[PDB]
DNA sequence: GGAATCCATTACT
DNA sequence: AAACGGAGACCTGGTCTCAATCTGCGTGTT
DNA sequence: AGATTGAGACCAGGTCTCCGTTTCATGAGTCTTTCCCGCACGAGCGGGGGTGATCCCACGCGCA
DNA sequence: TGCGCGTGGGATCACCCCCGCTCGTGCGGGAAAGACAGTAATGGATTCC
C-alpha cells in the first residue's frame, strides 16, 4: 500500500473490534502524546497504554486529555468516555473502524417503519428473557413491563446475597451514588456503557436511532446497553457487594469482577453476534 | 492467540512510541503481544520502511519444532538455517 | 435556535464553579457553559475533566478538530442532547421518495423536476467538467485532466495535488460540523456505502464555490521545490477563519431536512480574542 | 502452545550465555523461546537466583483477555494492575 | 531445590524427552563452552545451540569440540553422534535423563530371557508389518522375512522414482559411494540413527540390549531403527535424490525433509509410546 | 587382551595421516591409533573429527572425564565395540540365584579374612552397617578428629559437618573413575545388585569395594588439615586426584570388573594405564615418536 | 485527392 | 498550548583485551 | 589449553535538554456486481496431564 | 556401637480432569471490473479547394 507514517494506519492493520480487550480505568493523570504514543502520566511516572487491543478507555475524575490525544485515540477506534461519581458523564468517539454503512442503513430501514420498531423491539425481551412470549404485547406495556422485570431480579437479589438495597433502578442522568453499594453497580454499569458506546462506533451504527429509549442521541445506547443491563454485569456487581471488606477501594475490585464476568460471559461476542442478528444479515 | 515480540536499535523515537500502541515495552526496545497472522504482518510491513537506518527483528509462532521463526533485515545478527531450524548467527567483527 | 461555535487553540480549559476557565497565553477567559453548544478544540489544547462535567449537563457538544475544522479527529454529544434531526435523516432515506426530492433539492442548491437519480448524477460530472476547463483558462494554469493516485499523493500532478489537498480540508469542516449537529455521516442521500456517505453529498455543495477557486488559486502561484498540502490547507485556513462559511452550512442542512423556519436554529462562530465587545455584556470576565 | 520472551540488563555474562542453551538471542539481553507452564516456573526461578544485582523481566501467555502477563525482579520498568490488566509502569525522574 | 549453578541443571528444569527438537548438522566449525554456552564457531561468526531444546547433534568432517563443551551437552541430555562421510562413525552420550531404572531393569528381563526375546522380536516385526500373522516364526527366519521385505520395498521405491541402483542394502558400517544416492541415504538415515540413540539415552535405556541384532554396545539402537527406517528415512532419501538437480548439496535437501516426516509422523511421540508397550 | 587407558589433558589431537596426534604444549606427540584402547579426555582437551574416525573404525572407547577422572562427563562406545560384560550383567542380575552369588561375593571384598557368603541380605546389610561405624570411629581417633554420627543434607552442601563435606566429595570424587571405568568396558550403570531403582545403582555397589579402603582414610585426613573459612571441596578432591596419578587404584577395579562377572581368567582383561610424559621411555620402543 | 466540415466514428467523464 | 525534528552532551552498560586463576557444581545404611 | 573472573579501556545507543518549527501527511466527477480472501461454529466427540499412594533408604535416633 | 525404622519423597501404574474440534461452511470482507448518463478527440460521409 501507500506509506505508513506513526499514528495513521488503516483498519486492516489494526484488530478487529472482537478481537480487543474490555477497558481501562483512569483516574488522576494526564493524557499526552509524545513519541507519537498515547502516554497517561502519573505523579510517580508513566505508563503507555496499548490503545491498539482496547475497547473503550474510560476516563475518571481529575484527569486531563490534550488534543492530539484524542486524535491518537480517535484513529485507533478506541471510544473515550468520562465517567466519575453519580454516574456516567460524557462519550466521544473516532470516526469509524468498518468503511461499509450496511448495517448503518439497515438500521435505518428498521427504525422508520413502525411495524418494523415492534418487531424487533418485542425481540429484545426474548433475548432478555428466553422464556417469555411477547407476540401479542404493545409498545406502550413494553415500557412498563421491561419496567417491572429489571424491579424485580434487584428485589430477587435482595433477599439473595443478604445486603440492603436502596430500591433505585438504574437511572445515568443524575444517579445517586451516595452508599458504596450505588458506585459499585454504577462502575459496573458504565462499564459496559463504555463498551457498547466503543463497538457502536466502530461499526458505524449511530446511537441516535431508538429502540425503547427516545429522545437522545445516545439511545441505541441505552438499549443495546439494556440487552445484557441484568444478565451479567448486575449479579457479579451485586455478589461484590456482599463480599465487601473495609479498608480497600469497592470500585477497583468491583471493575476486576465485571472483567472476569464479561471475559467469561463472552459479551463481545455475543454482543455483536446478536446485532448482525438484530439486523436480519 | 500466538505470540509476538520485537526488537529495536537505532530507530527514530518516532517508531519506538508508535509501536507501543500495540506491543508494550518490556524494555528498551523490546515489545511484546498476541498477534494474529494478518495483524502482525501489517506492523512488520510498517516497521519495514520506518525503520531508518537501524535494526529491526522479529519473532512468532512458527510450525517447527521450536514453534518460532526470524525476520531480519539491515540487522547485525543474521538468520541462518541449519536444515530448517532457524538459529541465530552472529557475524565475526 | 441559537448556537455558540466556539473554536479554541494552543490554550487550556478548566473549572471553577459553573464556567470554562481559558487559560490561553493572553490570559484568563471566564466564558460560562450555560449557554455554551459546541466546543470546537483545536490542535494543542488541555481540556480538564471537570470542564467536561458541566459541558454534559448543558448539553454542549464536544469536537477535536485542526485548524477550526480543516481536519475531522473525534466528536461527542449532540446539541442539547436532541436526537431528532438524525431521526428525520433516517425517515428522508429508508424511502426512495423522499431520497430522490432530496437529492433533487441537492442539485437544485448547486432543471431539477424531472432529473432521476442517475440523470442528475450525469450532469453533475458535466457541471463538474466545465467548471475545471473554466478555471483552467480563467486562472491560466495548464490543468491536464483530474488523474490521482489514492494510496499515492506524492506523485502526482500539483494541480491533482492541490484540488486533493483543498478538498480533504472540506470534508473535515463538514464532518465536524455534521457532528455536532447530531446527524450520521453514514446515511447519505445520493452517496452511498461509506461512513462518510453524508459527508461526500453535503461537501458537493461548497466545492465549487470555495475549494476548487482555492486548490487553482494556490496552484496557479505554486513554485517548484516546497509541498503544496501545506500551502492548501493554509488557504484553507484563512478562508475557515471568518466563519461565515459555517453560518451557511448550518442552514443548508436544515433546508436540506425541511426543517420548518421556526424550528431552524442559527449558528454563529465566535472569536473569543476577536469578539470580546460581544462576549462581555452576556457575563464574561476577562483577564490578562 | 504457549511462549516466553526474557529480557535482561547488567547481569553477569555466566547467566548471558546460560539461557543460551534454552533460548535465542535475537538481540542483546533479549531471550525468547517456548515452553510449557512448568519449565518456564523453574527457569524463572534460575534466572531469579543467579542473576544477582541486575534487571530481569519477562513475559508469557495467561488467562487474560490481554493474553499475557508480566513477572518482574529489581526492575526500573515496574508493572502495574489496572483491574486486571498487566501495564509497563516506567517512573520518572 | 538447593542452589543454581550455572552449567548445571536437573532433569526436571529440561524439557521432556519427546518435545525437543530432533537434529542440527554442524561442519567446518569448532565447537566451544563460552560464558557457559554451547557454541559453534564457523569461518564467519558463532552460533548458540538451544541445548534444551535439541535431541541429538551432529558432528562432520573438519570440526572440533572441547572437553568443556561436550559435558554442558551431556548435561542437556543431548547426545552426540560424529556423522562423517559414509555414514556414522561414533557416538558419544552423557549421564541418563531419568532418573529411574524401571524401564532399564524391565529391558534387561525381557532382554535375557530366550522366549521373552522371541516374544519381543514377535512384537518388534508386527509393527512393521502388522498385517501378516507371526504366531509361529523363530529368529532364524525371521532376518529372511525383513531382509527379503526391505529389499522389496527398496526395489518397488526406486522404480517409482527411477533412479540407478547398485544393488546394495544400507548399513551404518564400511558403507562408501560416490553416487548421489549413496550419501543421500547416509544423511537421511543418520538424522534417525542419531535421533534414536539420544532418546533411547534419555529414558535410560542401554543400547547393547538389542534382540534383532546382538554383538555390539549400540544393538539396541539398531533394532529400533530397523523398525522405523523403512516407513520414514527411506521414502524421502530415495525422493530427495531424484527431486535433486545437479551440483546441488543433497545432504541440505535430504535433512531438510527428513524433519518435516518426522514432525508430520509424530515419530517422538510415537516411539516412546512403541518403547513403552515393548 | 590388554587395555590402554591413557589419559590426555591440557592437549589438542588430530589426525596426521594415519595415526593420532598430540599437540600438548610440552611437545607433539604421533600414539599409533591401534595402541589406543581408551582415552580418558581430561580437562582442557579438543577433539577433530578426523581423530575420531580414525578412531571410531579401531573401537576405541571416548570418554570424557574429570581432572585424572575424578569425575565423569560423557562417553562413546565400549572398547573394541564389544559388549559381552554387559550382556554378562544382565543375565547375573536376572536371576536370583546368581543375584545371591554376586552379592555374597561383594561383601568378601569388604571382609576379606571374614566368611559370610552365608549370611543373607538382611544380614549382610546389617553387618555392612556395623563396620561403617567402626571405621568412622578407628579413623576419628587415629587423626584426632571429633566424630558425633553421619550427618549431611543434599539439599545443603554448605551447611555440613568439615568431616561429612570432605566424605560426601570424597566419595563423588571416587564416582568419577568407577563409573568411567563402567562405561568405557560397556557396563550398564543403571542394573545394581544391593541398590537398585537409581541410573548409578550399579555404580554405588561396584564403589563401595573401595569406600573403605581409599575415600574415608583420605576424607578424614582433609579434615584434620584444614582450616577454619577455607572450602574443602576441591581440597578433597585435589587430595583424591592425587591417588589417581599413579593409576594403581585403577588397574583394581579391571580386575574387579571381571572377578565379580566370573570371567574366565584367560577372558579377564587387564589394563595399564600409561600417561605421556610418566612412560616416555615405555611407549617409544614400540613405534610411538616423540616430537619436539 | 484531399482538406474542411458534420455526424457518425470513436471514445472521454 | 502541545508536540515533534535536529543538535548536542552526557551517561550507563555492553564488549573487547589483557593478566590471574582453576581444572570445576558436593548423597546415597543410617 | 580451555574457560572463568576481574580490572580496565572504549564507545555506540539511550536519554535528557535546548532550540527551532509546526498545528500536517493529504479521494471518490459515481454506485453496482462480482471474483478472491476470509475464520467461528456444527457434527460425533478418549488421547493427553496433575497428581493421591507408596516404597525404602536419607535424617536422625531409640533401646540393646 | 548393634539393629532397624519414626518423618518422608517423587516417579509411576493408573485414576479422573479436559475439551473432544477439525474440515466445510457461509458470513462477511475484499478489488477490479463494470455500468450510467453526460463530453472530446478524431475519422468516414459530403462537399468544396
Amino acid at each position: 500500500a501507500g506509506p505508513i507514517i506513526a499514528g495513521k494506519s488503516e483498519s486492516s492493520e489494526l484488530p478487529r473490534v472482537e478481537d480487543r480487550a474490555t477497558f481501562i480505568y483512569i483516574e488522576h493523570a494526564k493524557i499526552n502524546r509524545v513519541d507519537s504514543a498515547v502516554t497517561v502520566a502519573e505523579a510517580k511516572g508513566v505508563v503507555r497504554i496499548p490503545a491498539a487491543m482496547i475497547g473503550v478507555l474510560l476516563l475518571g475524575p481529575g484527569t486531563d486529555i490534550s488534543h492530539r490525544a484524542v486524535e491518537l485515540l480517535g484513529d485507533t477506534g478506541t471510544a473515550l468516555v468520562w465517567v466519575g461519581e453519580q454516574g456516567v458523564r460524557y462519550y466521544a468517539s473516532g470516526r469509524a473502524l468498518a468503511r461499509s454503512t450496511r448495517f448503518l442503513v439497515k438500521q435505518a430501514e428498521l427504525v422508520t417503519n413502525e411495524r418494523s420498531r415492534l418487531r424487533v423491539a418485542r425481540r429484545m425481551y426474548q433475548m432478555r428473557f428466553p422464556t417469555e412470549d411477547v407476540s401479542k404485547l404493545t409498545m406502550q406495556q413494553l415500557r412498563s413491563h421491561e419496567g417491572a422485570r429489571v424491579r424485580r431480579k434487584y428485589r430477587e437479589l435482595s433477599k439473595k446475597y443478604n445486603v440492603p438495597w436502596k430500591k433505585r433502578v438504574y437511572n445515568p442522568d443524575d444517579f445517586a451514588g451516595g452508599d458504596p453499594i450505588n458506585q459499585a453497580l454504577s462502575a459496573a454499569h458504565v462499564a459496559l456503557y463504555g463498551l457498547v458506546h466503543s463497538v457502536v462506533a466502530a461499526l458505524g451504527l449511530s446511537p441516535g436511532l431508538g429502540f425503547v429509549h427516545t429522545g437522545h442521541d445516545r439511545s441505541f445506547i441505552y438499549d443495546v446497553a439494556d440487552l445484557y443491563k441484568a444478565e451479567i454485569t448486575v449479579p457479579i456487581a451485586f455478589a461484590v457487594a456482599a463480599e465487601a471488606e473495609e479498608g480497600q477501594d469497592i470500585g477497583q475490585l468491583a471493575r476486576l469482577r465485571t472483567r472476569d464476568a464479561f471475559v467469561d460471559g463472552k459479551i463481545l461476542k455475543r454482543m455483536v453476534k446478536d446485532l448482525q442478528t438484530l439486523l436480519e444479515i | 492467540m500466538p505470540m509476538t515480540v520485537i526488537t529495536l536499535k537505532n530507530v527514530p523515537q518516532s517508531l519506538r512510541g508508535d509501536l507501543t500502541r500495540w506491543m508494550q515495552e518490556i524494555a528498551t526496545g523490546v515489545y511484546v503481544g498476541n498477534f494474529n497472522s494478518r495483524i502482525r504482518e501489517y506492523l512488520w510491513r510498517r516497521v519495514q520502511e520506518t525503520m531508518g537506518a537501524g535494526e529491526a527483528s522479529m519473532c512468532f509462532a512458527a510450525r517447527n519444532e521450536l514453534g518460532y521463526d526470524f525476520l531480519t533485515e539491515n540487522a547485525s545478527r543474521s538468520v541462518i538455517d541449519y536444515d530448517g531450524l532457524p538459529l541465530i548467527f552472529i557475524p565475526k567483527e
